[PDB]
């Protein structure tokens, strides 16, 4: 689940 | 002019791997983030995923996890969108779409390209047939036959005609592309004057100039 | 499986409003899903008008408007423009991705409406001396830009070597196309009477040619 900062490779 | 600028076309063999552009020009690159879609034919869109630039922040489509990787040169400012093991099923055209957060969302501005072709057929020289009417006065044609790949270019008369000329989009059965290319001329010119046109394949080499004859 | 879709195509007059709806599978479209409309013009050029459900993308002439109807989300664009004619396209967002519409192919009435001008041409000698028979009919002028396309031999539909391109748009703004019948050599020395029928709003029109 995103839409920003936790994910980078995902 | 805010733009995004990305190659026309690319042509790759199934199982290879091509590293898509986006370059951008026009806005502050790291203050937008870039999304990256598919789209096929009688498919629609697909949403492959999306960058951001000023973190190298991520966010993919599951679907595309495993088979795209984003990333960007802030430098020069420009989107890649490397796609892994290409098979037929990744045949498509793919754009780069700038986004836009708060204040709101915007999918603002779109680049306007990059059809992927994922082929393993060999060049093939085009056919020339003249197309000529069995019986704005009469119609005449070029059939440029099982082609591959795109594109041709299709000229009549060197470029002597302007008007009537109709170059239509190419179809593909069997792996091969097919087009054809039609001019309308007064019944004057014809047959009296001649009709001619100049079929050219860059791939194969090839050019071809065919006078269209009574029948 | 969570599918969005729109209205396949909708046709409106210059100086009308229109509206395109969108519908979430899941259920009611919330702002949650912050719609946004994308219009793709002839050449894949595309550019975002409505983005949030109702935000209006910067630089967009402001007869573009968006927002909820039912639980569905809309595009309105009142006083309906000649350059409007395009194919629009409907994104939402659930939760972690994006998913897009079909897309409406929206008609703009800005011309007068004109029937295909046809053309059907029989198989050159040269290509027939490879031992391969094409029949080409090229269809333009005609106006809205749909058109169906049906082959006949000996008064026959066939439907097998058939290849019909999708509707392009010309430089007098009509619109053109073309089909392709593909036979052996062998095949059509057989039949008699090969015809190219196109349809268009409603009107049929008709190129025979007999071998």
């Amino acid at each position: 689940d995103l839409w920003t900062t936790a994910i980078p490779t995902i | 002019q805010v733009q995004l600028q990305q190659p026309g076309a690319e042509l790759v063999k199934p199982g290879a791997s091509v590293k898509l552009s986006c370059k951008a020009s026009g806005y502050t690159f790291t203050s937008y983030w870039m999304h990256w879609v598919k789209q096929r034919p009688g498919r629609g869109l697909e949403w492959i995923g999306r960058i951001d630039p000023n973190s190298g922040g991520t966010a993919y489509n599951e679907k595309f996890k495993s088979k795209a990787t984003l990333t960007v040169d802030k430098p020069s400012s420009t989107a890649y969108m490397q796609l892994s093991s290409l098979t037929s099923e990744d045949s498509a055209v793919y754009y780069c779409a700038r986004y836009d957060y708060y204040g709101g969302s915007y999918f603002d501005y779109w680049g306007g390209q990059t059809t992927l072709t994922v082929s393993s057929a060999k060049t093939t020289p085009p056919s020339v047939y003249p197309l000529a009417p069995g019986s704005s006065m009469v119609t005449l044609g070029c059939l440029v036959k099982g082609y591959f790949p795109e594109p041709v270019t299709v000229v009549w008369n060197s470029g002597s005609l302007s008007s009537g000329v109709h170059t239509f989009p190419a179809v593909l059965q069997q792996g091969l592309y097919t087009l054809s290319s039609s001019v309308t001329v007064p019944s004057s010119p014809w047959p009296s004057e001649t009709v001619t046109c100049n079929v050219a394949h860059p791939a194969s080499s090839t050019a071809v100039d065919k006078a269209i004859v009574p029948r | 499986q969570a599918v969005v879709t729109q209205e396949s195509a909708l046709t409106t007059s210059p100086g009308e409003t229109v509206t395109l709806t969108c519908r979430s599978s899941t259920g009611a479209v919330t702002t949650s899903n912050y719609a946004n409309w994308v219009q793709e013009k002839p050449d894949h050029l595309f550019t975002g008008l409505i983005g949030g459900t109702n935000n209006r993308a910067p630089g967009v002439p402001a007869r573009f408007s968006g927002s909820l109807i039912g639980d569905k989300a809309a595009l309105t664009i009142t006083g309906g423009q000649t350059e409007d004619e395009a194919i629009y396209f409907c994104a939402l967002w659930y939760s972690n991705h994006w998913v897009f519409g079909g897309g409406t192919k929206l008609t703009v009435l800005g011309q007068p409406k004109s029937s295909p001008s046809v053309t059907l041409f029989p198989p050159s000698s040269e290509e027939l001396a490879t031992n391969t028979a094409t029949l080409v009919c090229t269809i333009t002028d005609f106006y809205p830009g749909v058109v169906t396309v049906d082959w006949t031999v000996d008064g026959t539909p066939v439907t097998q070597g058939m290849e019909t391109t999708q509707p392009s748009k010309q430089s007098n703004n009509k619109y053109m196309a073309s089909s392709y019948l593909t036979l052996t050599a062998a095949a059509w020395e057989r039949h008699s009477s090969y015809s190219c029928q196109v349809t268009h709003e409603g009107h049929t029109v008709e190129k025979s040619l007999s071998r």
